[PDB]
């Protein structure tokens, strides 16, 4: 569970990330695609070339979703209701991908903000991303 | 029973005049549910303990879950009454509540409330500090806006003409974060008469301390420095006698029109300037939030912050 | 498999790493983020708080050893399967570390490599690094 | 009864025989417990997979593949749900042929006395998801302490009195909580069940009789360490229907 | 089952009835076997079966089914997994 100190760490880290969140999300999407090709099956109608604006916008959307989740860390299931229903029944995204994406997102932060990515902040971000993934994948059926 | 044998106590609080409400009946300690609990109940309670002027009332898990039976629920009380057990109620020991609905109260007698500013340019500019139960703390900036700054400036008694948010030139505080999510409407006599999140569970950190800058309006100046003319360059702000720059978190031509209009230099064209001269370095900055574009001055722009963040 | 460009990139980048710090940091990150892995390292004493594991010399020594194994694997990219066979038997027989924990080590190791390299960790070389960590994880599995 | 070969996240190496693995026709893994030579226990939610709940159990039975021991296949003959499945997710499954009890296939027999006392330490093993949300290749087993019922009700529903309940499950989905359930907290190292371990027995080791007793069947595995409590159905509250169903078949 | 807003009586948007009202079907998971069983059920030739609504308009009201899988053996649509 997210302990109150854990919440403070997550809040501070996502405040420090700043407006670069959209770029980081796009980079995370591209990195997940490149590392594990199998995750591209869920984007058949997507221009996945280098510098594509489509994946840029998708990463911006994911980053905005995560920022909204952080703002509502105490009531996360309600914040991600629509996205949970979209990823659970409509798209039927497998749970594994989520963890993959999380790791990718994490590494992106480590690549751009080494100073603030202390081990405690690492634990906090991992717990928060695990909670988000579990909420989005909960109703998988 | 006429109520003489009954006794009441506040437990698990900062001191005797604050905490969870408990009462003794039939030799058993118990709590009171927060159903239909308001400031009238709080005054009734801080009329009987000799602690006066009930500051705040709570509910649920503010002070921790209690133990024992529950005596009262769904009470209706007036603002002036001798004791809590004289109010109209369904019956002793009759309730639909559980210990996740216990009630707590904070009175003024233990709460020696006071407000101050520290570590700023002028007597009434800088970081806000609130005294609670003998300990000084700060206020989280989340939800801190111009109306709250107006209330604070009026509370301390210095000009209310221009009241901005932001801890100018002030460093991060140490200690407690007593207040958060203050929601003053702009006319309350003190910052703690407004609605605000509980005093316990805050996730802010000390990089987020709140502050205010109050001024008559005769000490704020705005200039363009660096360039061949008064109408082009980097925008610099001299507030009180402190010099600083503006951060471009959301800088666009929309706010450049307001700034150019203020200086009387026409309309904004480009967000850059030929490097004619050199400008000195400064550490305090000003941050803006989405000016509409038709404002007659940059000071009228909604919720502008004077320091307290970084432009990394 | 690794294409010649990926091989060149991965070898060149690994040539810039330091043995004595990055492996220990990766191990400490695994201990702090996934608590159930402390059971195996109980021998190293106090692992209760992050600063303790970061400040433990034994953690740094074991990080050095695992990084040496990783460098050996890099030197035997073609024959990873036989390179780590002894270690596979060791972890399968005496310790009962599940195959997933190896991949956990690989991900934290990649994280700290990103931490150290900064901008230099371009996604194309990260793909190769993911492939090599996957290879070593599979080789150690059973 | 109750003699495993070896009493003892950590990879099992000869300790949990009663466990059984199930996969639906659309490749989702779930767990089950051996109760006797020919009968099993499982959660009802593991039976309404990839089809509407209006279907009959006869339609469910042939669409589920079942493994026991070391990847030993078995065939399902019948599936019978509890008449009040909407509030208790017990579901029993009958094997095509009675299994030959051996070290790798051996049941877990049921409590004669309740063991869901706060602080009691029990064992839970399952084929569910892991830290990377991939189904575990090797059987996993964890140790959990029983947790207070009132705290669990507060965690998932807020208040104990029915009129004042409102949903507050941290993982979105809400479990079935009533007098037929009990909850368990995380382990010492913050280990908790996740997707796919439903149906796994909450085993308690009684030293006086040196016997393992199945104390509950996990009915909420969506906690995945995000929620603080996992939810189980009490076997003692289900003993009678189990006995009646076994006798009737 | 009915076909509406199509070129002939044998092609168009597919509708299903329940509780006394008609409703539409989602195309996701709708494969050639589903169209084959839909054609077979109705009194229409079944030599060639294709997916898609031809020059038809958008739907109205509720969507009363999604992600079906008939496999081609079930005589009628509602006998399939849904
Ligand atoms: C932290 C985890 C994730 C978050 C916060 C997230 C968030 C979002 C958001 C905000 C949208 C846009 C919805 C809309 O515009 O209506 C979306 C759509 C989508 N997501 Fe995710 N997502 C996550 C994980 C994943 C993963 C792991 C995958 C696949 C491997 C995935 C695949 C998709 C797809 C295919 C769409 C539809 C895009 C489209 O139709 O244009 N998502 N997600
Ligand atoms: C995935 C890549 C891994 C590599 C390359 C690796 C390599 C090694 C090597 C070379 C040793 C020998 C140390 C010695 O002889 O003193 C060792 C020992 C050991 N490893 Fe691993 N290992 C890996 C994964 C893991 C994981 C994931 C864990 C636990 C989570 C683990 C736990 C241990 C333990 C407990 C020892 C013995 C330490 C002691 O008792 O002194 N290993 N490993
Ligand atoms: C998409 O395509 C179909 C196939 O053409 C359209 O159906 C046709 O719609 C036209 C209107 O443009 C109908 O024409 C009318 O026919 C009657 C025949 O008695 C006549 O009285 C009218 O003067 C007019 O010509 C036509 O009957 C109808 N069907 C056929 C077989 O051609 C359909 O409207 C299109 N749109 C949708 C939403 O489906
Ligand atoms: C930041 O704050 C310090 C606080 O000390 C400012 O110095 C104060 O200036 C006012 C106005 O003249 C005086 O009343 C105080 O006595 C001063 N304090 C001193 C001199 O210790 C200072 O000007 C500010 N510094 C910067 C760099 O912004
Ligand atoms: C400035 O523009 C806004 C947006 O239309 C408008 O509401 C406001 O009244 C304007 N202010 C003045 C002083 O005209
Ligand atoms: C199901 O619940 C009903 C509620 O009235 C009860 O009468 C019945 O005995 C229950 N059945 C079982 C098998 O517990
Ligand atoms: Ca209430
Ligand atoms: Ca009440
Ligand atoms: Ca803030
Ligand atoms: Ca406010």
């Amino acid at each position: 569970v997210l302990s109150p100190a854990d919440k403070t760490n997550v809040k501070a880290a996502w405040g420090k990330v700043g407006a670069h969140a959209g770029e980081y999300g796009a980079e995370a999407l591209e990195r997940m695609f490149l590392s594990f090709p199998t995750t591209k099956t869920y984007f058949p109608h997507f221009d996945l070339s280098h510098g594509s604006a489509q994946v840029k916008g998708h990463g911006k959307k994911v980053a905005d979703a995560l920022t909204n989740a952080v703002a509502h860390v105490d009531d996360m299931p309600n914040a991600l209701s629509a996205l949970s229903d979209l990823h659970a029944h409509k798209l039927r995204v497998d749970p594994v991908n989520f963890k993959l994406l999380s790791h990718c997102l994490l590494v992106t932060l480590a690549a751009h903000l080494p100073a603030e990515f202390t081990p405690a902040v690492h634990a906090s971000l991992d717990k928060f991303l695990a909670s988000v993934s579990t909420v989005l994948t909960s109703k998988y059926r | 029973s006429d109520g003489s044998n009954l006794e009441m106590r506040l437990t698990r609080g900062g001191n005797m005049c604050s905490g969870r409400i408990e009462i003794k009946f039939q030799g058993r300690w118990g709590t009171v549910c927060d159903d239909n609990f308001n400031i009238d109940h709080a005054s009734v309670i801080c009329r009987q303990l000799e602690c006066g002027s009930a500051v705040s009332f709570s509910g649920s898990s503010n002070f921790g879950e209690g133990s024992g039976p529950i005596w009262f629920d769904d009470l209706i009380c007036n603002g002036n009454e001798s004791a809590l057990w004289n109010c109209k109620h369904q019956g002793w020991g009759k309730h639909n509540c559980d210990h996740a609905e216990d009630a707590g109260v904070i009175c003024s007698k233990g709460a020696d409330l006071s407000l101050r500013l520290v570590d700023g340019v002028t007597e009434c500019s800088g970081r806000l500090e609130v005294r609670f139960q003998g300990e000084w703390g700060t206020i989280c900036d989340d939800g801190w806006d111009s109306y709250d700054a107006a209330v604070a400036c009026k509370q301390l008694g210095c000009p209310t003409a221009v009241t901005a948010i932001g801890r100018v030139n002030a460093s991060k505080g140490f200690g407690h974060i007593w207040l958060d999510s203050v929601s003053c409407q702009g006319h309350e006599p003190a910052i703690w008469q407004c609605k605000h999140h509980e005093w316990g569970k805050h996730y802010c950190n000390h990089n987020e301390d709140a502050g205010v800058t109050c001024s008559d309006g005769s000490d704020l100046e705005l200039r363009l420095r660096g360039g061949g003319s008064r109408c082009a360059g980097t925008v610099e702000v001299e507030i009180q006698r402190l010099l600083g720059k503006v951060c471009d978190r959301g800088w666009g031509l929309k706010e450049a029109d307001v700034v150019c209009r203020q200086l009387g230099c026409g309309s904004a064209l480009k967000t850059s300037y030929q490097v004619y001269s050199k400008i000195q370095a400064t550490n305090t900055w000003l941050f803006l939030s989405s000016c509409n574009g038709n404002e007659t001055s940059l000071w009228d722009c909604k919720n502008w912050q004077w320091g307290g963040l970084t432009c990394d | 498999h690794l294409t010649p460009e990926e091989k060149s990139a991965v070898t060149a980048l690994w040539g810039k790493v330091n043995v004595d710090e990055v492996g220990g940091e990766a191990l400490g990150r695994l201990l702090v983020v996934y608590p159930w892995t402390q059971r195996f390292f109980e021998s190293f004493g106090d692992l209760s708080t992050p600063d303790a594991v970061m400040g433990n010399p034994k953690v740094k020594a074991h990080g050095k050893k695992v990084l040496g194994a990783f460098s050996d694997g890099l030197a035997h990219l073609d024959n990873l399967k036989g390179t780590f066979a002894t270690l596979s038997e060791l972890h399968c027989d005496k310790l009962h570390v599940d195959p997933e924990n190896f991949r956990l080590l690989g991900n934290v190791l990649v994280c700290v490599l990103a931490h150290h390299f900064g901008k230099e960790f371009t996604p194309p070389v990260q793909a190769a690094y993911q492939k090599v960590v996957a290879g070593v994880a599979n080789a150690l599995a059973h | 009864c109750g003699k495993p070969k070896n009493p003892a996240h950590l990879d099992a190496k000869g300790s949990f025989p009663w466990q059984a693995k199930m996969v639906s026709h659309h490749n989702l893994t779930t767990g089950a417990t051996l109760i006797n030579e020919q009968w099993l226990l499982t959660t009802a939610k593991n039976l309404f997979l990839n089809h509407s709940e209006n279907a009959t159990a006869k339609d469910i039975a042939p669409t589920l593949t079942l493994y026991v021991g070391k990847k030993q296949l078995v065939e399902i003959e019948k599936v019978v749900l509890h008449p009040n499945y909407s509030q208790v997710d017990i579901g029993l499954i009958k094997l095509k042929q009675k299994v030959s009890v051996n070290e790798r296939v051996m049941p877990i027999c049921l409590p004669s006395k309740d063991y869901a006392e706060v602080g009691r330490v029990g064992y839970v093993s399952g084929w569910g998801r892991n830290a990377n949300f991939k189904f575990t290749d090797h059987l996993k087993y964890v140790m959990l302490p029983v947790a207070d019922q009132d705290q669990c009700i507060r965690h998932y529903e807020g208040s104990t009195v029915p009129e004042k309940k409102t949903p507050k499950s941290p993982v979105g989905v809400q479990p079935i909580l009533n007098e037929h359930t009990f909850c368990a907290g995380m382990s010492k190292y913050q280990e908790d069940t996740c997707y796919g371990d439903a149906g796994s027995a909450f085993a308690v080791h009684d030293l006086e009789e040196d016997t393992w007793y199945a104390t509950g069947i996990l009915s909420f595995d969506k906690s995945c360490a995000v929620a603080e409590y996992g939810v189980y159905v009490k076997v003692t509250s289900i003993q009678d229907w189990v006995q009646k169903t076994i006798a009737e078949n």
